[PDB]
């Protein structure tokens, strides 16, 4: 990897931080920049260009007077400058590079052979959500939550913030027929997921199932029985 | 997973995306990691493998103080001149070997790699200079190059010309006009008697 | 000011089978030097976008033989003669001929291992009584193992359709078996848990010949 983004992170409204994306292996001061951001389940959307002398700039309508792009050659570091935050502006911002070069004073790329370099991308959060730890509650197994000669479980982790949580069972000795599922952004601005796991129908009394949750953020580590 | 003994990754970086332009050619040192030169000398990949100063049979046995890699793309017509004691526009004014290097010179044609339909004018190479470079020196300055007689003041015009010039690679070029990609190794050797090294 | 659209959304492929993916213009992207300002990209899952074509119909580096732009002018279209598996991705086409004043993508192509039809097994979870204290009531449904991704679910409480107190969320295919899981939690308050008594679980698929319904009443086991 030629470009690594930093300094995304959690922030809120209204509030600003600084991107930074540096350059390494190829000569930064003779290709130009952009920075494209990725919206949580959405697609591409470019953000901001910046040509190779930093001469000619140009950012997108929805976040014109509040981003600025700037560059610093002889450090080989690319900047975003994000003022006026909103929360749609969270995003993974990812730093490409266009090929091609600008001549005379018409900003207009010559010899263009599209983004070929891309960076990993930094995450930004933008919310005034509070750091809370999880609600762990059990999906307890009935008869008529069992399908054929299994049986399904699972426990849920609600109402959390920042993501992200982690979830085994049985410490990571029950892996199989697991499913932890992609977590989603409830109304209030806290996160809440769910994870199940089908097991055999005739082991809910011989076998004990504890779901193992992990909230870093809050040092919340919690293990909860799920029982008929 | 990272340890010292852990080889040092050249297949994955001489595979890289882009390089620098010779003018501001890159330089790594190798550092904390075993380097293997067989797998590279006994890989066919590289058109250009010639060692200066040691045998390069005998690089897995030697012991290494410090070790340079000098990375960056010219043209195949230019490749004769990364050798200590060339002239040319590339040893004269973007990379000078001496005449005392003690190190190895691959290269290979990276037409597949640098090469674009559209045309690639990214990677440079200095075309004018007041001075020849010192060996291993590196000039990235852009100021307007004066013809001779009559003075520029800093304004691009005539006789008064930008030091850097586009390469420009396409992969239909000819093979000498097509991009190699160029890394120079250098040693410095550890002081030490015959019995341990 | 110029608008991609992609097509398919969503494009099922087998590995050793060939696929396409077209993108559309609203304006002909050929400039007046014969070029076709037109790149794709493809976003493997968890991973940076990447080159695939660039200038229309030109393989980007490393770019295997498998992959193939074509079209000029306003119409064109990708091609794998052979997909293989870690082909899965999403699919991005974006317009290059307005650079570097506007950089504009299509929605995207989702791609899937094509796999036969799978009918999800639905398990309904009432709220238990440990979370009932809290205040809130959060009714769980489980679609799991099934195929295509294609699934609606429907909460009916007492009958009733209930709309905007829902939320949903699947996971990726599983590298296994191919098949997807899908949860919807239904969250009421306490109150409103209460003053009702059968509540279900409506599941439409393509694979099932009728609709499932799960349901339960506050009290039984
Ligand atoms: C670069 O990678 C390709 C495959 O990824 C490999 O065949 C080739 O040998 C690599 N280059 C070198 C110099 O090893
Ligand atoms: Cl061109
Ligand atoms: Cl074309």
């Amino acid at each position: 990897v030629q470009l690594v983004e930093s300094g995304g992170g959690l922030v809120q409204p209204g509030g600003s931080l600084r991107l930074s994306c540096a350059a390494s292996g190829f000569t930064f001061s003779s290709y130009s920049m952009n920075w494209v951001r990725q919206a949580p389940g959405k697609g591409l959307e470019w953000v901001s260009y910046i040509s190779s002398s930093s001469s000619t700039i140009y950012y997108a309508d929805s976040v014109k007077g509040r981003f600025t792009i700037s560059r610093d050659n002889a450090k080989n570091s690319l900047y975003l400058q994000m003022n006026s935050l909103r929360a749609e502006d969270t995003a993974v911002y990812y730093c490409a590079s266009p090929g091609g070069i600008t001549a005379a004073g018409t900003s207009v790329l010559f010899g263009y052979y599209g983004m070929d370099v891309w960076g990993q991308g930094t995450t930004v959060t933008v919310s005034s959500a509070s750091t809370k730890g999880p609600s762990v509650f059990p999906l307890a197994p009935s008869s008529k939550s069992t399908s054929g000669g299994t049986a399904a479980l699972g426990c849920l982790v609600k109402d959390y913030f920042p993501e992200p949580v982690t979830v085994s069972w049985n410490s990571g000795a029950l892996t199989s027929g697991v499913h932890t599922f992609p977590a989603v952004l409830q109304s209030s601005g806290l996160y809440s997921l769910s994870s199940v796991v089908t097991v055999p129908s005739s082991s809910l009394g011989t076998q004990t199932y504890i779901c193992n949750v992990n909230h870093k953020p809050s040092n919340t580590k919690v293990d909860k029985r799920v029982e008929p | 997973h990272h340890h010292h003994t852990n080889l040092c990754p050249f297949g994955e970086v001489f595979n890289a995306t882009r390089f620098a332009s010779v003018y501001a050619w890159n330089r790594k040192r190798i550092s904390n990691c075993v380097a293997d030169y067989s797998v590279l000398y006994n890989s066919a990949s590289f058109s250009t493998f010639k060692c200066y100063g040691v045998s390069p049979t005998k690089l897995n046995d030697l012991c290494f103080t410090n070790v340079y890699a000098d990375s960056f793309v010219i043209r195949g017509d230019e490749v004769r001149q990364i050798a200590p004691g060339q002239t040319g526009k590339i040893a004269d004014y973007n990379y000078k070997l001496p005449d005392d290097f003690t190190g190895c010179v691959i290269a290979w044609n990276s037409n597949n790699l640098d090469s674009k339909v559209g045309g690639n004018y990214n990677y440079l190479y200095r075309l004018f200079r007041k001075s020849n470079l010192k060996p291993f020196e590196r000039d990235i300055s852009t100021e307007i190059y004066q013809a001779g007689s009559t003075p520029c003041n800093g304004v691009e015009g005539f006789n008064c010309y930008f030091p850097l010039q586009s390469y420009g690679f396409q992969p239909t070029n000819g093979v000498g006009y097509q991009p190699y990609r160029v890394v120079v190794l250098s040693f410095e050797l550890l002081h030490a008697p015959a019995t341990v090294c | 000011d110029i608008v991609m659209t992609q097509s398919p959304l969503s494009l099922p492929v087998t590995p050793g089978e060939p696929a396409s993916i077209s993108c559309r213009s609203s304006q002909s992207l050929l400039h007046s030097n014969g070029y076709n300002y037109l790149d794709w990209y493809l976003q493997k899952p968890g991973q940076s976008p990447q080159l695939l074509i660039y200038l229309g119909s030109n393989r980007a580096s490393g770019v295997p033989d498998r992959f193939s732009g074509s079209g000029s002018g306003t119409d064109f279209t990708l091609k794998i003669s052979r997909v293989e598996a870690e082909d899965v991705g999403v699919y991005y086409c974006m317009q290059a001929l307005q650079t570097p004043i506007t950089w504009t993508f299509g929605q995207g192509t989702k791609v899937d291992i094509k796999r036969t039809v799978a009918a999800p097994s639905v398990f309904i979870f009432p709220p238990s009584d440990e979370q009932l204290k809290s205040g809130t009531a959060s009714v769980v449904c489980l679609l799991n193992n099934f195929y295509p991704r294609e699934a609606k679910v429907q909460w009916k409480v007492d009958n009733a359709l209930q709309s905007g107190n829902s939320q949903e969320s699947v996971t990726e295919q599983d590298s296994k078996d191919s098949t997807y899981s899908l949860s919807s939690t239904l969250t009421l308050s306490k109150a409103d848990y209460e003053k009702h008594k059968v509540y279900a679980c409506e599941v439409t698929h393509q694979g099932l010949s009728s609709p499932v319904t799960k349901s339960f009443n506050r009290g039984e086991c």
